């Protein structure tokens, strides 16, 4: 659960990452297949070349459900719905890999934001992903 | 935890760069921040109501020194990681009770900080082998559990 | 995040379960206590003997609290912000913990109303005390 | 894992009445329904695509008695679980890539099987042996990853 302050570190730290949500989205991609081996599993269709289109246009994806979310931080079951019944209704995927992704997340805005990524923003980033990674593995509709 | 040369070169050429003072403090610090109930077990260090208090705590700063120092040790005893931290996982574990998970927590908290301090020479590649490193770290602390 | 048949599940159960609350609320705990005796530190006050007046008194309460949960599903994180302030920010209590005593709750149901505690409601009850637990060791006021 | 000789009396009293028959298709069947991710390792089995249809699968219901006799097999051998699951560790942390948080689960969700079926029968007491039994089990299949 999100508290007012969690809310405005979001919205704050997620303007200044800019147009570059995208190339951060692939990097953490790129960090979890790298780190954890057995995620590529749900992508036996991917090319894990360095720097693949597939990747680069993947990351992309997750960029945008993330710009999204911050947009509706107080209805984030509502605005991911669809996204939900991709990943817990049709791929199944076990929660665990939400923290790896989650994870990597952090460790990519952490490398390029660094004088952003203070610890009270990086503790509300953590629930903000935590919350997000609740909602895309429940089933509820 | 078994290696590849490529992957203990990047390892301890990154770990030669750490300062550990500084190092330390901002992992546990960070910990401490991002995982609120993990202060329980801190509780004779004062107060620790908020992010500032806990980064300016000297006895934080002074406790990640010891948390690196441990780390560092661990690091050129890979192959035997379980007699390394013998005494030490008994402590956390026996004595102080700590879950775990906790030690998964602080071992990816360190990725972070290594992220932050070192940017762009901090590679998906360096990640990974890191990563290796933390979870050997964090298995050896739970062994007494076993 | 409960679906609307999980919190017709979680509703229409907790009818069944009614007026013995409180004392599947004490089970639940004195078989925590006795499963994990680590959770015994949290409660260093406590008179630990099978029939104590205090297991079965903060038993009550549990079962109280969960009857209020129950009441407001929709509304989770407002209903239960006293419990919050209490176990995360006073108590600071390990989520890990939370995880044990649904185990134990649940261990209880499924003891006292094998006809009820069909897959579905389990299922059901099971995301029920997840929420609860994520509220109660969030800190969002 | 150690158990006093009256935790085993307990134990083995009670692991006596269970039914290998069915009791194993009901624990598999409900991990499936409770935790629906787990649904991915069994999709050759058919549909498991509702309650009703998980609960009547033939193939649960064989594979949940498999389970079972290896759980019975552990109870004969609890000085010695590493070496008794030894091949079954491989098979799951290797080949199969189940994150370990799930042996756990299904050690938990057997449990909750138990005091379903047996009631009042299945006191704290009994219950807080079966714990420390579960646990060994799901430590021994993870030991491949530590
Ligand atoms: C922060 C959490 C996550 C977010 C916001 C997210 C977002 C997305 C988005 C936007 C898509 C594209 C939807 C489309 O196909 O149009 C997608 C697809 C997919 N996701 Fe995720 N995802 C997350 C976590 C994960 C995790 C942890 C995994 C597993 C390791 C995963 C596995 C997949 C797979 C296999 C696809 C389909 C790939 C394809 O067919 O190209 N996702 N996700
Ligand atoms: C995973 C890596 C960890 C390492 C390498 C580590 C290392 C250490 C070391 C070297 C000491 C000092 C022992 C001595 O006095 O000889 C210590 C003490 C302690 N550790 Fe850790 N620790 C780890 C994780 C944790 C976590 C995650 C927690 C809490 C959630 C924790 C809680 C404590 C506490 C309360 C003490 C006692 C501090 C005191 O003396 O007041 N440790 N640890
Ligand atoms: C579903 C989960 C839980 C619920 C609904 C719950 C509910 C409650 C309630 C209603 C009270 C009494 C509040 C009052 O009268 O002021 C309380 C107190 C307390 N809770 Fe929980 N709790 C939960 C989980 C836990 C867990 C997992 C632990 C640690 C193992 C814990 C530790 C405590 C402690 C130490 C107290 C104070 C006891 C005293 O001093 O009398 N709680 N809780
Ligand atoms: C107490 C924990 C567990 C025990 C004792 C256990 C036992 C077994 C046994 C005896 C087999 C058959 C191997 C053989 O052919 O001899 C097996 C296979 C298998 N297990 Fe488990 N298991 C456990 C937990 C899990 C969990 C949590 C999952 C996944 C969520 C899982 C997934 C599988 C799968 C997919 C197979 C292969 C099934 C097939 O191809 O027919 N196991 N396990």
């Amino acid at each position: 659960v999100l508290s007012p302050a969690d809310k405005t570190n979001i919205k704050t730290a997620w303007e200044k990452i800019g147009s570059h949500g995208g190339e951060y989205g692939a990097e953490a991609v790129e960090r979890m297949f790298l780190g954890f081996p057995t995620t590529k599993t749900y992508f036996p269709h991917f090319d894990f070349t360095h720097g693949s289109e597939q990747i680069k246009a993947h990351g992309k994806k997750v960029s945008e459900a993330l710009t999204k979310a911050v947009g509706h931080l107080d209805d984030l079951p509502g605005a991911l719905s669809t996204l939900s019944d991709l990943h817990a209704h049709k791929l199944r995927v076990d929660p665990v890999n939400f923290k790896l992704l989650s994870h990597c997340l952090l460790v990519t805005l952490a490398n390029h934001h660094p004088s952003e990524f203070t610890p009270a923003v990086h503790a509300s980033l953590d629930k903000f992903l935590a919350n997000v990674s609740t909602v895309l593995t429940s089933k509820y509709r | 935890v078994h290696l590849s040369s490529e992957e203990k070169s990047a390892v301890t050429a990154l770990w030669g760069k750490v300062n550990v003072e500084e190092v330390g403090g901002e992992a546990l610090g960070r910990l401490l921040v991002v995982y609120p109930w993990t202060q329980r077990f801190f509780e004779s260090f004062g107060d620790l109501s908020s992010a500032n208090a806990v980064m300016n705590n000297p006895k934080v700063k002074a406790h990640g020194k010891k948390v690196l120092a441990a780390f560092s040790e661990g690091l050129s005893h890979l192959d035997n990681l379980k007699g390394t931290f013998a005494k030490l996982s008994e402590l956390h574990c026996d004595k102080l009770h700590v879950d775990p998970e906790n030690f998964r927590l602080l071992g990816n908290v360190l990725v972070i900080v290594l992220s932050h301090h070192f940017g762009k020479e901090f590679t998906p590649q360096v990640q990974a082998a890191y990563q290796k490193v933390v979870a050997g770290v964090a298995n050896a602390l739970a062994h007494k559990y076993h």
